[PDB]
């Protein structure tokens, strides 16, 4: 459990800087288009630098899938 | 009130080398997309493209001035050579004649150019500093080289412009052209749009925000427009060109006359850098404005139709929108399932398509339709052509940036 | 005919960031070369270059955006927000109002656009491949983006078009948005020209062609055109904009005047790709044209002069052909010295300065000039600048490929 909130708080930083959002929104439950104000294109460059940051590759299909911050989450968690 | 006619045209794309066998393999519904061999793209996520396998440079080129041509330019030398040939214009030497060569300009069409070119130097400079830097990089490069490079080899000395707006710049470059005919600044404009940007950059650019189809174990069924299994375009590389012409200059001529300039919309979305506007709005008003200036029955559409979700499901919108209903909207094809999306030069290319379909009667199709999207309700002329005369015909381009063009001519 | 007046400038370069603090600087003969800092050049036989150092980019888009725009486009954003404010045209919100919005459109013209950024993922495709290329890329480096985010972000929906004539990019644009205007296209163009390559690939690409000048010890005297001890130009970036309006649209909305568009003209030299025609003879064509069309007297010319060997020379030889002689020259100056030469941007940048010079009977001199050329033999305005009043102005740009524009306002 420890090991998946430091990761959680890794991800929620990450998302923060790419979206030049406070990490106060970036809840579990939040959506990236409606909650954090993020379009497709920020989307792919957002999952691009947590590839880069966690060393991690997200094939191209798992992307497609990615609602809420949640979701990024659990996908680096299943890793 | 200048009128304006085409008189030559050419084409060269991944389904042939000049128009007629192009136009034939396009309108029976072959596909040129295949596996990409020009770089190695072993470990790329896009693997196809719609590459010329079979096009040599040294034929239109002297072989010791091919190095100094991005590969777009060699394209566009290609498809300007045969639709100045194909006008008439040229005397003895292939030259235009010289008390006709101030009002002959030249009107080109680019998104990026030689991408390739910039792409290599730029590794060169970086691994072994400025000196492995090659002399012709910028002369090969720059997307103007085009029209640089052909009123060289043709010797026309008119206005010599050239249009970047991304995949709506083969037609902008038509509308420039008309527009300073139209102002009295050119008796004839030879328009080229050429594209060639299948290289390692080009490809990660474009699969980085997801635009392109992973269809990659079927290459000739990844291009689809229109179809509820579409997943993104794939690209191309070709140029296509027109010799246009003041209309009393042609008949002084004697000029062949393969159709009459009717009318043009261009518009901008201001809303995305990517994406359309909501419900097509920006292609909305472009169809609207060409529609009302040509006043002509439009009997087919070559639409944008790239095999994307957002581009043919908006498309499709405003064309419903500005013709009133679905039955309301002519025959509507998209030729990029046969030759990919070739970016810059899609709309010189669809146009001397178009034009040939109101030359032929024959509407080619749009492929690979297999599976009907109900937000995609048209009239596609799915699968097979379509014999039908019309007498006027539509080709839209719609660009990053959202800038919109759309031309219609109309038979003459 | 439509009649169009300017009403809204701005400009950015090495010697200002508005375009106030820009001309003073520019009139008093001061000059912003300085050694490049930007990359590091210390390995480049060529180590300088007109830099801004003091600018900004999170002053003109949010801190967010900064890494989707090349630094060209941010810089067609600073230039545009100062001529769009200037204008009064922007509504409470800071933006076009909508019921104008259908009816102005954007005309931008750059060189090559985002080439740091075709380079940089140039090389991170290279060294770790395609998906180290960051999807902001494309959309980053395309010259029609100027248009693309410039659009967005004053909702002008009008023709979106684009330029890419070389190192005539700026003075088309002017022309194209003209031509939009005169035919009906339009009522209002926002016009801008903008480029920013200074970076390695940039920089190598013009020296491995020996074109710009290797004075690095003395950045200040470097850029010296029409000199007998010039050898070469010298780099600079910069935007400059326009504003253009129909004529009675303006006096309705009680718009400030700066200018009354008079003539231009567009040639191509069909010689060699980067030489200029024997005797400037294109460029003799594109002047006579625009004179013939102003119909004015003008009192004042701004030169392309980028301090090269052969361009100053055939700049002056083309002068007083279409004059007649040398001494029917008007004067003459290019500020080239003093900002550098701006690529695509400067056809735009020199047209601001020409109005400004009108606007103030203020003509800004030619720098550095210390021992005169027998063969550039006119009144290049040396050094100082002259007070005199003129009542028209002509600017002149020529780009790679032998494309010519010129450009003639008039008092209003
Ligand atoms: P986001 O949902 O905006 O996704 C980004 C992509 C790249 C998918 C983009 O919106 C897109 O599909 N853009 C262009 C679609 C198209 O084919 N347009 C015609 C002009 S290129
Ligand atoms: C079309 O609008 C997509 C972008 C334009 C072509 C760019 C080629 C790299
Ligand atoms: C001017 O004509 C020289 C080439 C300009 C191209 C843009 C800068 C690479």
């Amino acid at each position: 459990m420890g090991y998946l909130m430091a990761l959680f708080e890794d991800i929620q930083a990450v998302i923060a800087e790419q979206l030049n959002v406070d990490a106060a929104q970036v809840t579990p439950e939040a959506e990236f288009v409606k909650d954090l104000g993020a379009d497709s294109l920020d989307v792919v460059e957002l999952i691009m630098a947590l590839e880069e940051k966690f060393g991690i590759e997200i094939p191209d299909e798992q992307a497609e899938k990615i609602v809420n911050v949640g979701d990024v989450v659990k996908y680096i968690e299943d890793n | 009130m200048r009128r304006i006619v085409v008189t030559g045209m050419g084409m060269i794309n991944s389904l042939g080398l000049n128009k007629e066998d192009s136009f034939l393999a396009i309108a029976k519904g072959e596909c040129g997309i295949k596996h990409i061999e020009s770089f190695d793209a072993s470990a790329f996520p896009v693997r196809i493209a719609g590459e010329i396998t079979d096009f040599d440079p040294t034929e239109v080129m002297n072989p010791k001035d091919v190095k100094k041509a991005g590969r777009f330019i060699q394209l566009a030398l290609k498809a300007t050579r045969e639709a100045m040939k194909d006008s008439g214009i040229l005397d003895a030497h292939n030259r235009c004649p010289e008390e006709l060569a101030n009002r002959m300009g030249v009107s080109s069409g680019s998104g990026i150019g030689g991408l390739g070119n910039i792409e290599a130097n730029s590794i060169f400079c970086f691994e072994k500093g400025p000196r492995k830097v090659n002399p012709f990089f910028i002369t090969s490069a720059l997307v103007n080289m085009i029209g640089g490079f052909t009123s060289i080899e043709f010797g026309i000395k008119g206005p010599n412009l050239s249009s970047v707006t991304a995949c709506a710049a083969g037609t902008h470059a038509i509308i420039e052209a008309v527009k300073t005919i139209l102002l009295n600044g050119a008796d004839r404009m030879l328009v080229v749009g050429a594209e060639s940007t299948i290289c390692p950059v080009g490809i990660g650019g474009f699969a980085s925000i997801k635009a392109l189809s992973t269809r990659n174990d079927e290459p000739k069924k990844a291009s689809r427009p229109f179809d509820k299994d579409r997943n993104g375009f794939v690209m191309g590389e070709g140029a296509g060109a027109l010799v246009l012409e003041e209309y009393e200059s042609a008949k002084k001529r004697g000029a062949k006359i393969y159709a009459e300039f009717a009318g043009y919309g261009e518009s901008g979305d201001a809303n995305h850098i990517t994406a359309p506007a909501p419900e097509g709005e920006g292609a909305f008003r472009a169809m609207k404005m060409a529609l009302e200036m040509a006043k002509v029955e439009v009997g087919y559409v070559n639409a944008h139709g790239t095999s994307t979700h957002y581009n043919d499901l908006y498309e499709s919108i405003a064309l419903k929108n500005v013709f009133g209903s679905k039955e309301k909207v002519p025959p509507v094809s998209s030729t990029a399932g046969q030759i990919g999306h070739c970016l810059g030069a899609a709309g010189a290319l669809e146009a001397v398509i178009s034009i040939m379909a109101m030359n032929q009667g024959i509407l080619p199709p749009t492929i690979n339709q297999e599976t009907p999207d109900p937000e995609c309700d048209l009239d596609y002329i799915p699968n097979a052509a379509r014999e039908k005369q019309v007498d006027a015909v539509m080709s839209n381009s719609f660009g990053f940036g959202g800038t919109n063009g759309v031309v219609i001519f109309k038979k003459a």
